[PDB]
């Protein structure tokens, strides 16, 4: 068994190829199967596409192709192949990611804060495909990954989960007031900047 | 300088090279190539070309890649052979690195090869030849007969070549 | 009881031996055709298996040349070909 | 207690020799389609070989397309059991 | 009644299993003619 | 399978063997097709 | 690439027991995975399939090679060996080793 390109990245509705290069066989038989978390299905069996997908999916025992895709088709594929009866055997796994860009994410701003107390800022997004990281702003400009440095920001302090949005003013300062925003992006398509909101100290 | 040879069939260009001997294998070497019942070409850009594709654009790094071109009629994710070339029948399969936005990719291309392994000549199936509307053609005359001028050509993934016909 | 006890499993032990000399006889009987249902295919690829060959080691072979319409499609094209050049200038 | 072993060992001669008799059916049921196939390829193979080479543009050599010799593979797939 | 019961039931198998082969023996015969 | 595996990779090797020294090639007998009826005894007729 | 990976094998386990086989590598950059053999032929990702291994029972930690046999069937005897690969260079293989029920 052998392949050429496991880390496939595609938009929605657009094609794919899933190489399954095998060698050394006489009367082989091919087995594709879908997989994503809990979900499992057969795409092929005995060099023949399964009826759930044949209406759009093609076949070739070098590898298959989708005439079109959806985000549901994302997951993990595995071209299990065997000689006639398991005299010889191999495997290979491929995992996929359809590229849905993110959307205008949901935001989470306590618009007022107590100074010396703690505020929490989070952002949230649905169409992360792959999961759309977040990068925070203040007053239009972008907030660091760490406030430590010649930032004009190290006087304040916070902690991030930039992929998730968990921004915390640990603690809040009177200086910390401004206009904040999360900037959503999965490294594909445009970054979806969110609604900007104040933070009254 | 645009060429004249359609695809054989409908196909969805979506991936990489692949050829298999015996309809039961996959092979990547010379002795396996010649050591072959037949050749199958389980590829998605089979009867295509190998142009160079400088692949420029405004504000686009991720350096140029190779192209693949024929005439064909395009339907929303695929192509089908048409031989009556018009402004719509042009075809390309170069990855110009397009994310979620119009690209405006200027390009230049130079005829450089072929893809359709398993074939053994070009310019022999007239039905696949690209003509606008009319195909010039003759037959024997007097007792004289026509000819072609053979001209070897590249193939791509495999080191071999294949034989063109030329008028 | 011991006389039976080892014979209780002698048969099932023969059942192991039995299916396997029935297997090998099946392993080759199908394989007799696996040899045969593709040696015949080579006769279908008579020419190209000789021409994809000699072109590989390493000759200049040029079978494409022919002159006589002995195919019934070639002349039938010539019927129409001579019929069009006649009317059309 | 020699009965339960004979009730089953009837019984192993039985379904074994069954398979033996079954497999000898595919010994010849496969043989006939290993022969009746010939009389199609006796005509059909050449029809396809010439339908193949015409794709490229080769000569056809309209005397050697019909094998007629190597299609004496019937000669070994002919029974005379005895 | 072991040596009177399970001696005749086997005879049916000993009977039938031959007659199976008698067909397959008969089968090659008329199949040869069809093959001839 | 060795037969059909040779069957091109004989003559090929044989020619490339000979041509390394620079013989005349005899461009018909490179391929033999008769000696490669040694399938005929390597065929089953199991019976 | 992967270096030649370390392994650990009990040469013989008890029938119907539990057993574990591992394969470890140091120079994996990126981290070398691990895939096992048995009499040469590469082992499936699960015994659950028409593999000849439907009777057997195990799991894999292919990034770790932590191969299980829980339980250890009688037929699980074989010549087991791991094949380290980070998908770069060449898949490197460990020593030839047996296991017995
Ligand atoms: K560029």
């Amino acid at each position: 068994v052998y392949t050429s390109e496991p880390d496939v990245r595609v938009p929605e509705d657009k094609p794919a190829k899933l190489s399954c290069s095998y060698s050394g066989f006489s009367n082989p038989r091919v087995e594709w199967k879908f997989a994503h978390g809990d979900i499992t299905s057969l795409v092929c069996y005995k060099n023949k596409i399964t009826a759930s997908y044949a209406d759009r999916v093609t076949f070739s025992h070098s590898g298959i192709t989708f005439h079109s895709v959806t985000r549901k088709d994302t997951g993990t594929y595995t071209c299990m192949v065997s000689d006639d009866g398991g005299n010889t055997y191999g495997e290979v796994s491929v995992q996929l990611t359809v590229l849905v860009p993110p959307s205008k994410p949901t935001v989470h701003i306590p618009s007022s804060a107590t100074i010396g107390s703690r505020a929490v800022l989070t952002c949230s997004e649905k169409d992360g495909s792959p999961p759309s990281e977040y990068y925070w702003f203040k007053d239009g400009v972008r907030m660091p990954l760490e406030p430590k440095g010649n930032r004009a920001f190290s006087n304040s302090s916070y902690s991030l989960n930039e992929k998730t949005g968990e921004l915390v003013f640990d603690p809040v300062s009177a200086w910390d007031t401004g206009e904040y925003t999360c900037e959503a992006q999965n490294g594909y398509g445009m970054p979806m900047r969110s609604e900007a909101v104040r933070m009254e100290a | 300088g645009w060429p004249d040879t359609t695809i054989p069939e409908k196909l969805t260009p979506a991936g990489d090279y692949a050829i298999t001997n015996k309809s039961g294998n996959d092979i990547t070497t010379a002795a396996g190539y010649d050591g072959a019942d037949v050749i199958v070409n389980n590829t998605n850009f089979k009867g295509m070309y190998i142009c160079g594709s400088l692949q420029r654009a405004w504000g686009d790094k991720k350096i140029s890649n190779t192209a693949f071109i024929t005439t064909a009629t395009k339907v929303d994710n695929a192509i089908e052979p048409s031989n009556v070339i018009d402004m719509t029948k042009i075809a390309v399969y170069q990855d110009t690195h397009v994310g979620k936005e119009v690209q405006t990719s200027d390009d230049t291309l130079s005829l450089l090869g072929y893809t359709g392994i398993g074939e053994q000549a070009i310019g022999s199936d007239r039905d696949r030849v690209v003509r606008i509307s009319v195909l010039p053609e003759t037959g024997a005359r007097g007792g004289n007969h026509p000819i072609f001028y053979k001209n070897s050509i590249k193939l791509g993934y495999v080191i071999r070549s294949i034989d063109v016909f030329n008028s | 009881a011991q006389q039976i006890e080892l014979d209780k499993a002698a048969l099932g032990q023969q059942r192991e031996l039995a299916l396997k000399r029935m297997k090998l006889d099946h392993q080759a009987l199908n394989n007799q055709v696996e040899q045969f249902n593709k040696i015949l295919e080579q006769r279908v690829q008579g020419p190209i298996q000789s021409v994809r060959l000699a072109r590989a080691a390493g000759f200049r072979v040029d079978p494409y040349s022919y002159t006589d319409q002995n195919f019934y499609d070639d002349q039938l094209n010539a019927i129409r070909l001579s019929y069009r050049n006649l009317f059309k200038n």
